[PDB]
């Protein structure tokens, strides 16, 4: 389900 | 508090308490282009990292020595700095928090 990308996104992300 | 907030909304510390997160308050399109940007060395060694030309608007977020499942405390460091992160795949993302200078 959770690549490595969008598992970084869903944590660092915060625009 | 932010950091309580957004680590357990982020689902981050729904089963557990994470020690230490770092949120990047830039869009996302300008944090996935760092992946092209000033080739270092991750901190393990690793080459596939790269630091970003500019400061950054990030927020440090700490567990605190109290800090205890359930009840995840942590202190909120705002600040501007370089980040480095760790890329893969095609596109070249990033995958990985490495630090920020």
């Amino acid at each position: 389900k959770e690549t490595a990308a969008a598992k970084f996104e869903r944590q660092h992300m915060d625009s | 508090n932010y950091c309580n907030q957004m680590m357990k909304s982020r689902n981050l510390t729904k089963d557990r308490c994470k020690p230490v997160n770092t949120f990047v308050h830039e869009s996302l399109a300008d944090v996935q282009a760092v992946c092209s940007q000033k080739n270092v060395a991750c901190k393990n060694g690793q080459t596939n990292c790269y630091q970003s030309y500019s400061t950054m608007s990030i927020t440090d977020c700490r567990e605190t020595g109290s800090s205890k499942y359930p009840n995840c405390a942590y202190k909120t460091t705002q600040a501007n700095k370089h980040i480095i992160v760790a890329c893969e795949g095609n596109p070249y993302v990033p995958v990985h928090f490495d630090a920020s200078v």
